[PDB]
């Protein structure tokens, strides 16, 4: 909760292997 | 950013110019562009390490 | 409207598909920018109405395939995007 | 471009274009020398 956008240009984020339930 | 063109759209430029000098207007672009994305890439390449 | 098209206002060329506006920008002003400086808002010259401009829809796509040694079989991944709109 | 008298070169004068359709085609029945020279758009296509 301490831790905290549309980009047509080309640049995408793409999600990590490893959620983080598994990490949990 | 112009990057030292008449102007920062394609569209216009193509639509304003025709092709002889255009071209040269278009590589102006092209390069300032493929600069900027080079640098960011550099610098991606650094923090991922 | 509501289409892929290339579109040309006023010498302004571009091409995507132009949607009914919701935005209310004075009478005064014309032309609609946004974060990145592009002309995404525009209005009709022959008729005072605000419309859209969204670029038609692209995306990634990617491979998923064993080794040619073994088979030859492969599948699609189409990067952030649900397939009903594909 | 058919006035009968310009003015000198020191008192040049000055006019205003607006609401109005311009076609360029006309400009080409002048005299058959006529300098054309644009900066910053192409003559060919200053219809569009």
């Amino acid at each position: 909760n301490k831790v905290t956008a549309q980009k047509f240009k080309g640049l995408t984020v793409l999600p990590p292997l490893l959620t983080d339930e598994m990490i949990a | 950013s112009k990057f030292g063109a008449i102007s920062s759209v394609l569209n216009d430029i193509f639509s304003r110019l025709d092709p002889p000098e255009a071209e040269v207007q278009i590589d102006r672009l092209i390069t300032g562009r493929l600069q900027s994305l080079q640098t960011y890439v550099t610098q991606q390449l650094i923090r991922a390490a | 409207k509501n289409k892929c098209v290339n579109f040309n206002f006023n010498g302004l060329k571009g091409t995507g598909v132009l949607t009914e506006s919701n935005k209310k920008f004075l009478p005064f002003q014309q032309f609609g920018r946004d974060i990145a400086d592009t002309t995404d808002a525009v209005r009709d010259p022959q008729t005072l109405e605000i419309l859209d401009i969204t670029p038609c829809s692209f995306g990634g796509v990617s491979v998923i395939t064993p080794g040619t040694n073994t088979s030859n079989q492969v599948a699609v991944l189409y990067q952030g995007v649900n397939c009903t709109e594909v | 471009f058919n006035a009968t008298r310009f003015a000198s070169v020191y008192a040049w004068n000055r006019k205003r274009i607006s609401n109005c359709v311009a076609d360029y085609s006309v400009l080409y029945n002048l005299a058959p020398f006529f300098t054309f020279k644009c900066y910053g758009v192409s003559p060919t296509k200053l219809n569009d």
